[PDB]
RNA sequence: GCGCACGGCUCAGUAACACGUGCCUAACCUAACCUCGGGAGGGGGACACCCCCGGGAAACUGGGGUCAAUCCCCCAUAGGGGAAGGGCGCUGGAAGGCCCCUUCCCCGAAAGGGCUGGCGGCCGAUCCGCCGCCAGUCGCCCGAGGGUGGGGGCACGGCCCAUCAGGUAGUUGGCGGGUUAAAGGCCCGCCAAGCCGAAGACGGGUAGGGGCGGUGAGAGCCGCGAGCCCCGAGAUGGGCACUGAGACA
């Protein structure tokens, strides 16, 4: 499970970095099958800290 | 400020000199004081804004090295430097260390001026050329 | 001395508690907050890629004190509280005896927290991207 | 803030021992406390409508109760002299005038002159911009310009639209006009003024009026010009 | 955010501007509220709850991550303060005040935020919002006045003792300053010798003051002047501060 959260992890920072800069559709782009991905492994709560960084990003 | 320490409350001594007890045990915060805030003469101005009874603010200069003189033979005001304090009136101990009253005497740039406010209320030195 | 540190990852947002003993602890004592050690020493404890710098962030002593970065030296001491760092203020304005400890570690802090400091640049997976706690919960 | 009973004023139209131990207290309104009633002591004594204090509050939350053109839903707004007292639901209007009983009434009046208040020139400022501020008797200002201005002096009184924020009719205080006494024992008598001592402090000159002929004296601080020989607006 | 400085208790201190009556602040501050006039533009940040871990007996408390505001901060303009010169004008009994003009220095606002309805646009059921406008309503900032609360000042009135007769030396006043929201030996630098007293100083004793209460036919005497109301002071003794419109709570 480290394994699938390490990339998980790291697709959603790397999302982040990319609403920073405007890119809004292909951020919106990993957050939504990273949102497929945590949904049937029960990673969603692991990963609340930064979905709620994410969409906080996007909604700007 | 409102500090005990400078309490500006009324003294315990009767006019015939005799003593009278003390009808508060406490002394009040609104009759409290506040320690000295002239300015010393320094290489640059500092000025602190301070929070005052009911939410007012006063002007503080910690630090003064310009003056607003006035030249009334001219009616021109210029925001000459200050050099030395040459002497103070109401106390030479003012002069003595390098701190700013209004009554002071400054030898400015433009020459001597009277300091015409009260530096530490009014938080600028404004001066009329003697 | 036994030690109960607390290693958080900032690109994870998880943190995993390790137990410092014998041979690294003299590798912490004398540190002050803020500092910099390498994450090799932690590597018979949890694999760091070699550009992080693990970070002395804060810690408690044996009777529970936190330690105060702005108070310095090893020591204990008692100051008038009046902000976060070692107070919880209830009311605005109200300020408070408290007991705090220098940051400079030593034998007597039992709580040491450490975060890791990612080199510049790199974006590879996180560190610690579950919490023990956390997984087990999550498997069970 | 409370308001024991014992130290609410003397004219206030409740009893002075029965009830509570308390009083509702006037939230620095539009008047003075020692010259003002609070709505929910209205609504509650005056007019009877509400049985308890819980009562009168929510009649006043809903908005029913309209004072001087604007809807006052805090049930310590304080009333005073001159006010007009407008209820919504039930269309009835009155002003609150100087009775020679209560000392205070609220006197029933037409639907015409309900947006008109009489209001005595407590003093004027002058402001920036040159203008000229006006001080009324209950604390109501008006900025004028100051020409304008320079004519109305202190104790005149003028009749203010409250619907255009502007004054209807100026009224100086001249000797021979119809005066009401506002305060102090001769309160609730109109009549003639006809006689002024006049004292080095002007708000304590001595004036008498007359009723064919039953005279009463006060000082002139006590006195409001209502007009000449006919009242401007209902007031008995 | 607002309130908790109101409310409740008690009577140690106090013979005093404490209290009462009658006046002042032209020497002052005031959140909430009322009225009139004006304003709401641009840009940023952090910290809780929470999540991953704790430390500690408990009190309490540490680190990392993370979402906001009517939270905090900056920029602009309005506005504000000081010094100085002028004026028709205002208030007021009387201008060191207000207003207008000129010069400089200095400080320096705001939450267009919430709700409701209407319109339109962006967006998507992993969204259930965001944006522009309009109206209604509840709010925010500035100037002036009122209101309320408070700080301060004055005249007079109310105990006993001479087996207490001289007391006072910042003591009394002047000038210049500091501090204060504001006058003042309130404090400080200098100058003078004044200030109080037998119309009783000083010292001692007792006591919270008043509305009032008991008694007597009354004058009067007494305080059961405990309980109720108003003012004062205090929170184990003595001090000193934070926040705040307001406390030295
Ligand atoms: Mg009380
Ligand atoms: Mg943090
Ligand atoms: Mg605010
Ligand atoms: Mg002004
Ligand atoms: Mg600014
Ligand atoms: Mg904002
Ligand atoms: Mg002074
Ligand atoms: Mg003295
Ligand atoms: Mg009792
Ligand atoms: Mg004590
Ligand atoms: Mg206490």
């Amino acid at each position: 499970l480290e394994a699938v959260a390490a990339k998980l992890i790291t697709r959603l920072r790397e999302a982040e970095r990319l609403a920073l800069e405007g890119k809004t559709s292909e951020a919106k782009a990993i957050l939504k099958e990273v949102l497929k991905e945590a949904r049937e492994r029960g990673l969603e709560k692991s990963l609340r800290n930064l979905l709620l960084r994410v969409k906080a990003l996007l909604r700007r | 400020m409102k500090l005990g320490a400078f309490y500006k409350g009324g003294d315990l001594v009767k006019p015939s000199g005799g003593k009278k007890g003390r009808v508060r045990k406490t002394k009040k915060k609104a009759l409290g004081g506040g320690p000295p805030q002239i300015p010393k003469l320094g290489e640059e101005d500092i000025r602190y804004v301070e929070r005052v009874r009911g939410g007012n603010h006063k002007v503080r200069l910690r630090q003064a090295r310009y003056a607003n003189v006035y030249i009334p033979k001219e009616r021109r005001h210029v925001k000459a430097k200050i050099l030395s304090i040459v002497s103070s009136p109401s106390n030479p101990d003012y002069a003595r260390r390098n701190y700013i009253v209004k009554g002071a005497i400054i030898q400015t740039e433009v020459g001597k001026a009277v300091v015409t406010s009260r530096p530490g209320q009014d938080g600028v030195i404004n001066a009329v050329l003697i | 001395p036994t030690f109960k540190l607390v290693l958080s990852d900032p690109l994870s947002g998880k943190a995993r508690q390790f137990e410092i003993k014998d041979p690294l602890a003299q590798r912490f004592v004398g540190l002050r907050i803020g500092e910099e050690i390498d994450g090799t020493v932690l590597k018979e404890l949890i694999e760091l890629p070699k550009g992080v710098k693990i970070r002395i962030t804060g810690g408690s002593g044996v009777e529970g004190a936190p330690m105060h970065p702005g108070v310095p030296g090893p020591v204990k001491r008692y100051i008038l509280a009046d902000g976060p760092p070692g107070y919880r203020p209830r009311k605005r304005g109200m300020r408070k005896k408290k007991l705090v400890r220098g940051d400079t570690i030593t034998d007597s802090i039992v709580q040491i927290n450490a975060v890791l400091v990612y080199p510049e640049g790199y974006s590879g997976p996180p560190a610690i991207p579950l919490g023990a706690k956390e997984l087990e919960k999550l498997k069970g | 803030v409370h308001l024991r009973k014992s130290l609410a004023p003397y004219w206030w139209p409740i009893p002075r021992k029965a009830g509570g131990v308390w009083a509702v207290r006037p939230s620095t309104g539009p008047h003075s406390l020692e010259y003002s009633l609070p709505l929910a002591v209205v609504v509650r004594d005056v007019l009877r409508y509400a049985k308890t204090l819980r009562e009168a509050r929510y009649i006043i939350s809903r908005g029913y109760i309209k004072v001087d053109g604007v809807v006052r839903k805090d049930y310590k707004f304080p009333i005073g002299l001159m006010d007009v007292v407008e209820i919504v639901p039930t269309g009835e209007i009155y002003r609150v005038v100087p009775d020679e009983a209560k000392y205070y009434d609220l006197k029933p009046i037409p639907s015409s002159e309900a947006a008109l208040k009489p209001l005595r020139v407590e003093g004027k400022t002058a402001v920036s911009g040159g203008r000229i501020q006006l001080h009324f008797h209950d604390g109501r200002n008006l900025i004028l310009p100051p020409d304008v201005g320079r004519q109305i002096k202190t104790f005149d009184t003028v009749v203010y639209d409250l619907e255009n924020k502007a004054i209807k009719t100026h009224l100086p205080l001249r000797l021979g006009q119809l005066a009401v006494v506002t305060h102090g024992g001769n309160i609730g008598f109109v009549g003639q003024f006809f006689e002024v001592v006049w004292t080095l402090k002007r708000r304590q000159s001595v004036v008498a009026l007359r009723k064919g002929e039953e005279v009463r004296r006060t000082i002139l601080d006590y006195i409001m010009v209502i007009g000449t020989e006919a009242p401007v607006v209902k007031i008995s």
